[PDB]
C-alpha cells in the first residue's frame, strides 16, 4: 500500500506564502544584482511557491525542489537578473520555515 | 597526513519504542526523538527498520536539489 500523504491546506499556504513573500522583499532587496526587478521578481516568487503549497505540499516530506528549479528558469525565461541567486534564497527560508510551520499548524511532531 | 571525521547521530533502539520523527524528516537541535531522547544536533531524519531493532540516524549538512544539466 502506497503512502497517501495529507492532502494540501488552503489556509496554510496562505499563512506561508505571505511569510515568504515577505521575507523574499526584505531579502532581495539588501541586494544591488536585482535592482528595480525586485517587485518582479518577488511577485514571480509568490506566484509559483504559493501553487506548489496550494496542490502537491503534504507536509514533511513533500518539499520538492521543482518549484525551485522552476523558480530559476521562469527568471531566466523572462530575462530578470539574479535567477539562481533568488531561487537559492527561495529555497534557504523552505528548509528553514515550511516543514517546522506545518507541524506547528497540524499539531504533529 | 590527513585524516577526516564526519559527524553523524545515530540512535539504536527496540523495535517497540515509539518514534516521534519521521522518515526524511528535517529536525533542528534539542528535538525530540523518543519519549526519553532527544537529538543532540540538527540535520536530516532516516528511520531504518531491522527485524528486531530500530536505527535512526541524524545526517547534518546542506540539502541540495539537483538540475537537468546537473550530471551528478
Amino acid at each position: 500500500a502506497e503512502y497517501k500523504f495529507p492532502d494540501p491546506i488552503p489556509e496554510f499556504a496562505e499563512a506561508e506564502t505571505k511569510k515568504f513573500r515577505d521575507h523574499m522583499a526584505k531579502k532581495l532587496a539588501k541586494r544591488d544584482l536585482f535592482e528595480d526587478s525586485v517587485d518582479e521578481i518577488v511577485g514571480v516568487c509568490t506566484e509559483i511557491f504559493e501553487t506548489f503549497l496550494r496542490n502537491e505540499y503534504g507536509g514533511p516530506g513533500t518539499l520538492l525542489v521543482i518549484p525551485f528549479i522552476d523558480m530559476a528558469d521562469t527568471l531566466n525565461e523572462r530575462e530578470l537578473p539574479g535567477g539562481p541567486q533568488a531561487a537559492r534564497a527561495a529555497i534557504k527560508w523552505a528548509q528553514d520555515h515550511v516543514d517546522k510551520d506545518w507541524k506547528e499548524w497540524t499539531g504533529t511532531d | 597526513d590527513r585524516f577526516f571525521f564526519i559527524p553523524e547521530e545515530v540512535h539504536i533502539l527496540p523495535e517497540s519504542s515509539a518514534i516521534m520523527v519521521e522518515n526524511y524528516s528535517i529536525i533542528g537541535v534539542d528535538t525530540r526523538i523518543t519519549l526519553n531522547i532527544r537529538s543532540q544536533v540538527g540535520g536530516l531524519i532516516r528511520v531504518e527498520r531491522k527485524k528486531k531493532r530500530i536505527e535512526l540516524k541524524i545526517f547534518s549538512g546542506d540539502i541540495h536539489f539537483p538540475d537537468k544539466t546537473d550530471k551528478i
